[PDB]
């Protein structure tokens, strides 16, 4: 699935005051329990990244978020083979699990798209 | 071109008899406005990019389906931005100016990933001939700042994405702004733009930091690419006898195969050289240039000497043939010049921009010779030429040699 | 609506034709000719574009020195060309120097001295360009591929002709030539611009009317060519760009396919890596070549002469270690013209040509180019509602049907220019003019 | 140093206790005698290549068993070769200074493969220091040939084979050679180099092409890697005085983490900016020069004005105490200069080949502070003002301003 | 075997009135024989390149030497895989049959073994 598809239907919930009601509370004890946060990742961190797509969005982030996020992989790898749990400041904290990523890979996607679209026209 | 008013942009228009309309957006925002070095460049180049309403992919493809053209180019006084369509399209290439000016959203990767990389291979292009470079060098040295500034995008001086949406904060306002329609019929684009353009910022004029100031000396741009040297006065009041004395030196040939009856072109004989006098007026000041390339170091300090001789002898005596030779040459580079959609649109950009009326190809001035020696013997005797060289510089001639 | 393209004769059989344009104040007025090179034999090819220097070297009245100076008190300028199957030459002046300008053109083609002293001159003038055309690629290329795909005929000789017969080159076969093909059947004055057509057909009246008559006159663009395909690799591993050619045999100016042919090359159509937009084209080819970077440019031509024609494509590219995927893309894209294109690129490529042929004619010069090629090519000048229904006639099956008997499966000239190691051998690039699942 | 003549070779030696000698080769084949742009720096790097009875693998594993060391440098006078041993080990020195002025085998593949490469990484590394390409370009503005030709060989004028092997062919010759030895028996080296250099060509003294010219002028080089700035003065009769004054207006600090009380070193308060007063005496024509660096272009405008004020100052009124504080600094940059080994050649190889006696650094005169004045105001007042700009040359000051 | 060993042993040959007297014919009947001219080969085309100090030596070449030792390489491959031989102005004649690459190769040589000589030194 594109990330594109995934933000379009994630907005007709939130959009809708009863789905939101009932997805929002689930969505949050979801990500509790997903379990990122322990190991000091972002949501973003996760995303797939061997596409043409998403090396072109990463290419695209500013270069401080980038060695930023290359720490996180290193320090979120070593605690995989330790075997151990982020701690303290280590821990994401919800407030710092911002969607850095989604921005430039909506833009890669939405001109992907469209030239999907525009290879596909007829002149009326 | 008939000039009106269209909710707070001037557009002038010429209606026409052929199926193919120009529409060009002239803007005040040449090089000598630049707050950075370059960004002229860079802004021009960022012309057609993503807007917020239709993404540049998006507009190309859509471009291609009207068969038109885009066209770009920046100069020390201004950005042009020109389109060219069939008639019945004007709408379309209106609406999309107005998606440039208002709803440019000027993007990092755009910058990065297309912008930059174009605006570089644009300067390559240009410096692979020595002349140019040595003509944008004798501009360095003799203003320094304003229309000394470079006007193209350089590496050494790298312009950022805050630098280019500053610029274009200032520069895409009503008040910078000029429509130009070649072959558009004037009262249909008048309404058009009057509904396209009304919600453009007003902003305000965009000003050279500084006044213009001139200066004598020297530049010596070493290349391994060619040979070139440059011989300008710079003018501290622009008198239009210098079209008639820049045709009159003359340099090119107006024959195949031959070499010409111009003062300049009689002084490459027996080399493999070329020469060409132009006079560029800036409204405050003008330089009035002499280039001549050539692959020998040795011929184009041959040729240097000769053309300096040209011009004193000038400043002596000038024949009423060659008066007359003058006034034809003159004309005829006028009139050529208003048909040229690209220097046509910048023309009227200037009459509209600024106040300067155009003159007309059919009422340029017929100088005497009385008027011609007297301007050239001004020149001979300026108390600061700039002389750039490029090339084997160690091999070119120097200001106080000549 | 462009104004009405006004056309009359002489009695010698001399086609004067003319569009005036009240708006601009210039004037384009010129002769030319259904004549070049390939009207030269062997011996004495390089003597169309000898002729060419010599016209500007002194009339019997105007001296070299003369003629200059008439030139330069006109205020414009004189310019001239030759080609394989046209010769040009026209004056551009101001309104009212119109009459001056067709003076001095008739003399120089009427009067012209060829005096011995001009002659032995030259020859060394054009000794040395023979030497330096080797700079310009793209021409070294087209020649080349020229003289490989019409092997030892007319149409494969260069314009500047071999060194041995630029040495002996006399002012007996000068004449001789300019003779026998400067007749006034085969020449047409034109004027675009500030010109008035009946103050141009008294000026040719004056000036042209004493022009000799061809014995049997044939119709303007009257012409057998037997493609040859082959390969000419000049391969410069110090040079940094390789240039390479490739084309098929294509269509006359008067073929029934002459539209089909262009709306195909338009389906391909250009890219060049400096220009902005063109990362953003629509062509197929121009998507590949972009994203993968296997090229600086690529530029489609289809070249048309009297009885043959050559189509195909140019590219230029730094990437020598993909050369091989440029040329298989490139000509898997040609596949599709016979397989898989439809209404979707057809309607688009008509789109952009019916705009672009209006599009090219943007000053005196080009529209007095459109004039005259057209009128020595065809006979006449075609209308812009002409052109508009023969484009308008093509479909997806005419291109399909087209490049089914003229790309599919067929020999390719190809020419290659620098760094050239990648290219592989002509029957791997010829296998790709056909694929095996269709 | 008893200067004596070996076999038609000028030949200095001192004798000393300690058991490291240097024997140097002065060669009269600096920059400004070059035939080609950048051939002295070549035959320089050519030293100690392959000769016929050694080859350069040979010599270089053979002075690894004697422990010496090799030193090789390009003035705008001389090329000098230097060789560091211990005292006993002189015979084999002395022979390896034969082979090379009489039989180096000037081989296509060591110019491509081993000296040019090596020359292009010597001028890299010097122009890393913004500073040095600042003086380099006022060199060349000020005598434009001779003196003004580049030291360093560079990529836009590559030097051939034979041009390398041409101008060896003058060079390598009784009448261009000076042998110094420092730690070195007199009489030893006198018998050694007059059997080893006794079949050397005599050849002739090798000259400047033209007579050293002096001009004005602005020398601006964009990098991206730092800022300097360069006023020079070309001075037309060179005087001793200007030592005095160079060191006077001093620049850099005699203490750690201290500025200075020269007046140099006190326009930079504020500022990370350096700042050293130089003067070049090249016999007949001199170069007094101050060179500013820093990261800030602003900050090296800031302290160009007030460099030029001390100059002005200077020139208004010294003090007694800033006379005797100058006579000093100067003594004490000349006893130095006569200690170190690479300048200690060359300053006896001018008074060998050329003929300028040394002055002896305790015979440094003593000027009163109405001659230090005196020199200051004939600088202040020079016609002929160069200044060369390096880094982001926009930015930093131009000669008029000065 | 090393060009060095065969133009040092060959040397001694010449030197030798006797045994140049008996060899030298031999030799040149040997060329004859050998057929390369045939194939417009001078002699020191022959040789094998694929080795550190040949790979040396052909960079060493001249440029104008280099080229035309690449034509006559792609002219004699063209001969041989057409089973033809060179006429005319194509067959090497005795005085073209220049040794256009030894003295590059003496050199590489010379330096090589000498470096293997100096890395077995032993002071004394």
């Amino acid at each position: 699935a594109s990330i594109t598809s995934v933000v379009k239907t994630s907005e007709l919930i939130l959009k809708s005051p009863l789905l939101s009601k009932i997805v929002v509370p689930l969505a949050k004890t979801y990500v509790k329990f997903s379990g990122y946060r322990q190991l000091g990742f972002k949501m973003n961190d996760l995303i797939i990244e061997e596409t043409p797509n998403m090396q072109l969005a990463l290419r695209r982030l500013p270069p401080t978020e980038s060695y930023d996020r290359v720490y996180r992989l290193i320090r979120a790898t070593q605690f995989s083979l330790s075997h151990k749990l982020a701690t303290g400041n280590d821990i994401t904290k919800p407030e710092e699990d911002d969607h850095y990523l989604i921005p430039y890979i909506l833009d890669v996607e939405a001109e992907a798209f469209e030239k999907d679209a525009l290879d596909n026209l007829e002149v009326v | 071109f008939s000039t009106a008013e269209a909710a707070g942009v001037k557009v002038a228009a010429q209606d026409g008899q052929s199926p193919i309309s120009d529409l060009s957006v002239v803007l005040r925002g040449g090089s000598r406005y630049a707050t950075v070095p370059g960004v002229s460049h860079i802004l021009e180049k960022f012309a057609f990019q993503n807007t917020v309403p239709k993404s540049a992919l998006r507009f190309v493809r859509e471009l291609e389906l009207f068969g038109g053209k885009l066209y770009t180019h920046t100069t020390r006084e201004h950005i042009v931005l020109r389109t060219q369509f069939l008639k019945q399209d004007l709408p379309y290439f209106v609406d999309a100016f107005a998606n440039v000016l208002k709803e440019t959203k000027f993007q990092q990767f755009e910058l990065t990933e297309r912008v930059a990389p174009v605006a570089e291979l644009d300067l390559l292009k240009r410096e692979s001939d020595p002349a140019f470079t040595a003509l944008e060098a004798a501009h360095e040295v003799a203003f320094r700042t304003g229309l000394g500034n470079s006007v193209y995008a350089q590496g050494y001086s790298p312009v950022t994405l805050e630098d280019v949406k500053e610029f274009a904060r200032q520069v895409y306002a009503k008040q910078n702004v000029a429509v130009v329609g070649n072959n558009v019929v004037p009262a249909d684009l008048q309404q058009l733009v009057g509904t396209a353009f009304a919600d453009l910022q007003e902003g305000s004029k965009v000003t050279q930091a500084g006044t213009t100031t001139l200066h004598g000396g020297e530049a010596r741009v070493r290349t391994s690419t060619g040979n070139a040297l440059t011989i300008a006065l710079p003018i501290a009041e622009p008198k239009p006898v210098y079209h008639a004395l820049a045709s009159f030196l003359g340099g090119p040939a107006s024959m195949p195969w031959s070499v010409g009856a111009s003062p300049l072109a009689q002084a490459t004989v027996g080399t493999h050289t070329s020469v060409k006098a132009t006079y560029h007026n800036y409204g405050d000041a003008g330089l009035f240039a002499i280039t001549i390339k050539g692959d020998s170091p040795a011929e184009i300090s041959q040729v240097a000497h000769k053309a300096v001789q040209a011009l004193k002898d000038t400043g002596a005596e000038v024949t009423e043939e060659q008066a007359a030779r003058a006034y034809a040459k003159s004309k005829f580079a006028a009139a050529e010049a208003f048909e040229n959609p690209d220097s046509s649109a910048s023309v009227i950009g200037m009459e509209l921009l600024s106040g300067v009326s155009r003159i007309a190809p059919e009422n340029v001035q017929k100088f005497t010779p009385a008027e011609l020696s007297e301007a050239a013997a001004q020149l001979s005797a300026s108390a600061k030429p700039v002389v750039a060289a490029v090339g084997q510089v160690h091999a070119l001639p120097f200001a106080d040699e000549l | 609506v462009s104004p009405k393209t006004r056309t009359s004769n002489l009695k010698n059989g001399l086609t004067i034709a003319s569009e005036s344009n009240p708006l601009v104040q210039t004037a384009t007025v010129g002769v030319w000719i259904d004549a070049g090179s390939r009207n030269e034999n062997a011996y004495n090819n390089g003597t169309a574009h000898f002729f060419e220097h010599l016209a500007f070297k002194g009339t019997d009245k105007r001296s070299q020195h003369q003629l200059e100076l008439d030139i330069e008190n006109m205020g414009g300028h004189l310019n001239a060309y030759t080609s394989r199957e046209s010769t040009v030459y026209y004056a551009k002046s101001f309104k009212d120097d119109v009459p001056k300008s067709v003076e001095i053109l008739a003399d120089i083609l009427q009067h012209s001295k060829l005096a011995e002293s001009a002659i032995d001159r030259e020859r060394e003038v054009i000794t040395r360009e023979l030497e330096e055309v080797n700079k310009q690629y793209e021409e070294v290329v087209f020649d080349h591929l020229h003289a490989t795909a019409f092997m030892n005929q007319p149409l494969g000789r260069t314009i500047l002709g071999p060194r041995e017969n630029i040495q002996t080159i006399t002012n007996t076969e000068l004449r001789k030539f300019i003779t026998e093909n400067y007749t006034a059947d085969r020449m047409v004055l034109v004027g675009a611009g500030a010109v008035d057509h009946d103050a141009l057909v008294e000026l040719a009246e004056k000036y042209f009317s004493h022009l000799p008559s061809s014995q049997s006159p044939v119709p303007l663009g009257t012409p057998i060519p037997n493609f040859v395909g082959s390969e000419v690799r000049l391969r410069d591993d110090t040079m940094p760009v390789a240039h390479i050619a490739i084309a098929v045999e294509g269509v006359s100016w008067t073929s029934e396919d002459y539209y089909t042919a262009l709306v195909a090359q338009a389906i391909i159509g250009n890219y060049d890596r400096a220009v902005g937009t063109s990362r953003h084209q629509g062509s197929r080819l121009s998507n590949i070549v972009s994203e993968n970077n296997l090229a600086n440019s690529f530029q489609s031509f289809s070249t048309s002469y009297s009885d043959t024609g050559l189509w195909g494509i140019y590219l230029t590219s730094e990437n020598t270690t993909q050369i091989d995927d440029l040329v298989h893309f490139t000509l898997k894209e040609w596949n599709r013209l016979s397989t898989s294109v439809s209404n979707l690129q057809v309607e688009r490529a008509k789109s952009q040509l019916k705009a672009g042929l209006l599009l090219s004619l943007d000053g005196t010069t080009y529209v007095a180019e459109d004039i005259g090629r057209q009128l020595t090519t065809l006979g006449r000048r075609v209308t812009p509602a002409e052109v508009e229904a023969k484009l308008e006639a093509v479909t997806e099956h005419d291109v399909r049907a087209w490049a089914q008997k003229t790309l599919y499966d067929k020999d390719i000239a190809l020419v290659g220019l620098g760094p050239i190691e990648g290219l592989y051998d002509y029957n791997r690039i010829r296998n790709d003019m056909s694929m095996m699942r269709w």
